[PDB]
């Protein structure tokens, strides 16, 4: 496609540079290319991929929800064809990821820190076709898949500490919550990541305990919310 | 909608 | 273009929409539309169009001062690369915009509130186009023009602290000041702007009142600046 | 760089 005549490392450097110039869109054109080389992703390569989506969808998926919000309100028909418009876009930016994930980042990815990321990418953005989507039963069971086998590799391979873990079990928490409508599995899958990751605290860095706490206290957000 | 927090940008 | 097949009403009602969601590409893009129908705008629709543009260019200029800050710094090719992609997307959305003005916008603006609306945008995106140009002379010479002649019939035609007239000089000014290289033009200008307004408030209601305070608070923080 | 104060949304 677009980048097939720019060098690998010239996308990623582009990529670093449009993130800092919160060129979102730009960012993520750069690291498809990156990707559509067709080698794995190194650890910072797969953050300025996640990065880049994660900034574009959230865009979209602010921009859906005030466009559905006025839709609800009203019930002419410029309301709902400009919610779908960027809900269909929305469709595209999820299908893209999904398809840089199927073809073929996940079936290359050996390593524990590669194929549980990942595999909460894929759950991640099932879940955001799942937040627009009315079929639905499916694209719910495929982000419950994607989450569960990256919590099978995560529970196996990762300490209870790891940031992705913590991340991944934050994330399939809040599918429970409000995708599954498991707002109980919610809660547990958040009480016992959270107590867990305490516990193991003791064993980090003054670095690596930054890391984990950040992402423990996000656990905390949600729970003190839930209950 | 009151949105959750997960990992990474909130960016919506 | 694009936008041929959708009704006038339904372009406003969508860009509306689109500002809600802070879709600003796509209001932009509604409001295009919405002007090559080729009727003129109301002072509501001129508001919609300007937001857009402005919203939209605001993300190119903040991309395009972090990349030739980076640019700048440095002195391979992917830094010059970058900042010369969003310099031309930049340049595409100032021509867009002076394309609209000059085909046929301005020609069909008879009323002072039209017709300074439109000239200060000509000299606004012109100088934009100034920000990044380094033909210069013309491209400053073009804004200066469309900025004077907006100027004279603001004068003419417009009380001192008509809200459209206030931010014609406030922007004259900053012309003035970082594109002219004429920091005193800028300060004079400021100021007797500022004092004119001042003397007229009297005359005002409490909303118009309101309106004209805010841009002279503008006028004062430069001022603040540059003295 | 100090970007002036002129007139609407401050989107830079
Ligand atoms: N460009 C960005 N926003 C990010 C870069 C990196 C990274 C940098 C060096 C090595 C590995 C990863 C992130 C990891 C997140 C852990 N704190 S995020
Ligand atoms: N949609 C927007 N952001 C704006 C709408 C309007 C407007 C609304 C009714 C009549 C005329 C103009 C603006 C004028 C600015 C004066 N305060 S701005
Ligand atoms: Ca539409
Ligand atoms: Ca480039």
């Amino acid at each position: 496609g677009a980048m097939g005549s720019m060098e690998r490392a010239s996308l990623i450097q582009k990529a670093k540079l449009a993130e800092q110039a919160e060129r979102y869109e730009d960012m993520a054109a750069f690291m498809k290319g990156a990707v559509e080389k067709g080698e794995e992703l190194s650890c910072e390569e797969r953050n300025l991929l996640s990065v880049a989506y994660k900034n574009v969808v959230g865009g979209q998926r602010a921009a859906w929800r005030v466009l559905s919000s006025i839709e609800q309100k009203s019930n002419g028909p410029e309301v709902r064809e400009y919610r779908e418009k960027v809900e269909t876009e929305l469709q595209g930016v999820c299908d893209t990821v999904l398809g840089l994930l199927d073809s073929h980042l996940i079936k290359e990815a050996g390593d524990a820190e590669s194929r549980v990321f990942y595999l909460k990418m894929k759950g991640d953005y099932y879940r955001y076709l799942a937040e627009v989507a009315t079929d639905k039963k499916r694209i719910i069971d495929s982000a419950r898949s994607a989450y569960q086998e990256a919590m099978d590799i995560s529970k196996k391979e990762m300490p209870p500490t790891n940031p992705i873990r913590l991340g991944l079990a934050l994330n399939f928490s809040v599918f429970h919550y409000e995708i599954a409508n498991s707002p109980e599995e919610a809660i547990s899958l958040a009480k016992t990541t959270f107590d867990e990751a305490m516990a193991d605290l003791h064993t980090l860095s003054e670095d690596s305990y930054k890391d984990s706490t950040l992402i423990m206290q996000l656990l905390r957000d949600n729970l003190t919310l839930w209950t | 909608k009151l949105m959750f927090k997960t990992e990474g940008p909130d960016s919506d």
